[PDB]
DNA sequence: CAGTGCCTA
DNA sequence: TAGGCACTGG
């Protein structure tokens, strides 16, 4: 249930949806991005109805990352109605994420 | 014989002070220190020598200590001091002779680190020295809880700069008797340190006497500069430098910007093995950081730190990395794990997307204008921030920079100009030239006489096999002009593509390259070639057979007597041509200034004619009149001829004259 | 400071 | 198959 986007469809799909969205900034060659991974799939299935999932592979879509000026990945940005409510760095467990998204949502 | 050394308050376009100077006297055994207020019996000491028929020895004097006495004198003492030519040695010139298979630091204008192979120790010393009493200088300085300022060792004399002035002439003496004790060049029956002038270049090899003239020419060269239109340059650099813009514009739009790891501190390790992950970016991980917490660390939560990267035209990497995404498959890499990324590979890259394709044009491009300016205005040694207030360059030139023989150039390089047949050489070369400097009296531009060899290094081949093909290649050459004999051969495009390859083929790939076709052209065209002059195998026999047996000799005699190195047993028909080449013209500029001056003609912007550069076998002279111009070149035309009956050459000797105003036309 | 690549003859 | 020098990346 992940949406992948895409830097022209970005826009639409994040910025101007309703609801929560956690997005994640990633790169297939690093280590940290490859171990949250799983854990965002077991967010997306179990935070379902109540936070929508998304990534943006930063090598296939380079335009969107710097706007937002990305220091280090994997970076979780969550935006709620259009803007950036929350944002954390760094492989955080299920744990340290569910606690994340439930004391934000 | 008497060596000497003086201490200044700058460098010789500004020296306005001589603040010390010191005199060993051989018939004395005595030295003698001369302070500020001694500068009028200083340089009475150097003249009383000059009346015995005396020598006077300095390390470098021939471009510094000669020509700053004689402006020092002038401004401080109102009187006029010019030693002569014939009476000074200079032990830099004599070590460069001697030692010419080794570097040097140029006077301390070089990093030592930098230099490769070893270096002669005296003369080390001598190039350190300034470096070295500035550090004493310095931490004399800081001792004192003073501070310091660059250069402020230089303004004023001091018993420690008395000291340097001292060491520097016992140094010098040693540095002297070490190369006078080399018996190839100086007789072991005669004690050079005993006899006058006369004497001493007669008695010398001739390439003492040469080297001596030659840089004392040259010196003279370097204080007349080349006239350079500032203005003109300054309006190139707008141009290219919109150009590189606009090129840069188009490829950062063609090829996006990208992410890299970086700043990473610790490894990342498998979070289940443990095992070390050496090629994984590196990661950090933060120790502060919670869940409200607003910042964005998680303490024990690992990222990759990393930086956002803009496409750079000139990095080979950057190229590198969007060409094979775009499909591109290197065939050729670096002795060191890199795929190539020249010119050459960049034409033959071949990929789908069209606009990625084309983009490579603009890669090319951009990577010349970057060339272009680089040299001209933004390089540390660019044209722009060498001008001086005269108006013009003053490149310098080591008269024996190469083991050859033959000279080097730089700060900036005058030796490296863009060629008229390059993109931006017209306006590059039309730059310098003489037109560009106004005669001190009539304020009207000077005109410039361009001379160079014709086919030297062709004509050093014919005279080098004539005693095994009794001149018949000689009298072949004098049949029409030789590269343009060739180009229609070889079936060449350019004239100095037909150079460039029997050149290249006289001293299979390599060949085919520069002819543009592959290894079997290049074959074809070695054999063809060689079949058509089968003695140049002869000479080579020859040649390989005097040196080596595990040398037999390591150095080739050159035209002038003196030792020429040759560094590998391939590159000894080179070194013998080349050393030819550039004996032949080294002889030839001195010879054609020494006959322009028996003719009453004076050497200066405030005379007749100034030499303002020399780029191995073509000199660019800055005249004051037309007919002056044409003087020059039928002058320089005669002094060919007279070498070339100097040394019994094999082959006819020539030149090729051009009149106007600069470098574009006179080339 | 080293690896590359271009400028000249 | 003699040299100087610029620009990148560590
Ligand atoms: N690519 C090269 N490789 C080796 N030596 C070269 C090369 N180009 C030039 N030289 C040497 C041999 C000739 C000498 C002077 O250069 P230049 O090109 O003027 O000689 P040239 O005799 O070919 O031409 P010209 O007859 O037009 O003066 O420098
Ligand atoms: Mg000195
Ligand atoms: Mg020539
Ligand atoms: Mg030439």
């Amino acid at each position: 249930k992940i949406i992948h986007l895409t830097d022209d469809s970005f826009d639409t799909d994040v910025l101007k949806a309703d609801g929560a969205i956690l997005v994640d900034f990633w790169a297939e060659w690093c280590g940290p991005c490859k171990m949250i991974a799983p854990i965002l799939d077991e967010i997306a299935d179990e935070y379902q109805g109540k936070l929508t999932v998304a990534k943006l592979n930063i090598d296939q879509n380079p335009g969107t990352a710097p706007k937002y000026g990305i220091r280090g990945i994997p970076t979780l940005l969550l935006f709620k109605n259009g803007e950036v409510a929350a944002t954390k760095v760094g492989a955080l467990s299920k744990g340290q994420l569910k606690e994340f998204l439930d004391a934000n949502l | 014989m008497i060596v000497s050394d003086i201490e200044a308050n700058a460098l010789l376009e500004s020296v306005t002070k001589f603040h010390c100077g010191v005199i060993y006297d051989y018939s004395t055994a005595e030295y003698v220190s001369y302070r500020p207020s001694d500068f009028g019996a200083y340089l009475d000491a150097l003249e009383a020598e000059v009346a015995r028929g005396g020598l006077i020895v300095f390390h470098n004097g021939h471009k510094y200590d000669v020509p700053a006495l004689t402006k020092l004198a002038k401004l401080q003492l109102n009187r006029e001091f010019h030693l002569p030519r014939e009476n000074c040695i200079d032990t830099l010139v004599l070590s460069r002779l001697i030692h010419s298979n080794l570097k040097d630091t140029d006077m301390g204008l070089l990093r030592s680190g930098k230099l490769p192979g070893a270096l002669e120790a005296w003369g080390y010393r001598l190039g350190e020295m300034k470096g070295e009493y500035k550090d004493d200088f310095k931490r004399m300085l800081e001792e004192q809880g003073e501070e310091y300022v660059d250069g402020m060792e230089w303004w004023n004399f001091n018993e420690e700069m008395m000291d340097y002035n001292v060491q520097d002439v016992v140094v010098t003496k040693a540095l002297l008797e070490k190369l006078l004790s080399d018996k190839h060049y100086f007789p072991p029956e005669i004690d050079f340190t005993d006899v006058g002038y006369t004497t001493f270049w007669s008695e010398s090899l001739e390439a003492v006497d040469i080297e001596h003239r030659a840089a004392w020419l040259l010196a003279k060269q370097e204080r007349n500069g080349f006239p350079f239109d500032t203005k003109a340059i300054e309006e190139l650099y707008v141009e290219l430098a919109a150009r590189r813009s606009e090129l840069l514009r188009k490829l950062t739009e063609t090829f996006g910007s990208w992410y890299q790891p970086k700043g990473g501190t610790e490894m990342f390790c498998h979070p289940r093995t443990g095992k070390p992950l050496p090629k994984y970016p590196r990661i950090k991980t933060p120790k502060v950081g919670g869940i409200l917490d607003t910042r964005e660390y998680v303490a024990g939560a690992p990222y990759t730190p990393v930086e956002h990267v803009v496409f750079n035209p000139s990095s080979r990497d950057h190229i590198q990395k969007k060409l094979q995404e775009a499909g591109w498959v290197p065939t050729k890499y670096t002795d060191k794990g890199a795929p190539v990324v020249d010119d050459e590979v960049l034409e033959g890259v071949r990929v789908d997307d069209p606009e990625k394709q084309a983009a490579i044009d603009l890669i090319k491009e951009y990577l010349m204008i970057q060339k272009r300016i680089g040299q001209s205005a933004e390089g540390d040694k660019a044209w722009l921030r060498y001008v001086a207030e005269d108006g013009k360059i003053h490149g310098s030139v080591n008269p024996n920079g190469a083991v050859t023989g033959r000279a080097t150039h730089a700060f900036p390089n005058l030796a490296q100009i863009p060629g008229v047949r390059s993109p931006y050489g017209e306006q590059c070369r039309a730059a310098f030239g003489a037109e560009h400097h106004l005669d001190g009296i009539t304020g009207k531009p000077w005109v410039q006489a361009g001379i160079d060899a014709s086919g030297l290094e062709l004509r050093c081949l014919a005279h080098f096999m004539a005693r095994f093909d009794n001149g018949e290649y000689a009298h072949e050459i004098l049949n029409g002009d030789i590269h343009t004999k060739n180009q229609i051969a070889a079936e060449l495009p350019t004239r100095d593509n037909a150079k460039t390859f029997i050149y290249g083929f006289l001293y299979d790939e390599k060949i085919g390259q520069i002819v543009g076709a592959g290894k079997e052209r290049g074959k074809e065209l070695k054999k063809k070639f060689l079949e058509n002059t089968p003695a140049i195998a002869a000479l080579r026999e020859s040649i390989q057979q005097t040196l080596v047996e595990k040398w037999k000799r390591r150095w080739i005699k050159g035209l002038d007597g003196r030792k020429v190195h040759v560094r590998s047993p391939h590159a000894a028909l080179n070194t013998l041509l080349q050393s030819a080449g550039a004996l032949i013209c080294k002889l030839w500029i001195i010879k054609t200034e020494e006959m322009l001056v028996e003719k009453g003609l004076k050497h200066g912007w405030d005379g007749d004619f100034a030499y303002m550069a020399w780029v191995h076998d073509e000199i660019q002279v800055g005249c004051r009149t037309e007919e002056i111009a044409q003087v020059v070149i039928e002058t320089a035309q005669e002094a060919m001829r007279w070498v070339g009956d100097h040394w019994n050459f094999r082959c006819l000797l020539d030149t090729e004259g051009k009149m106007g105003p600069n470098w574009a036309i006179c080339h």
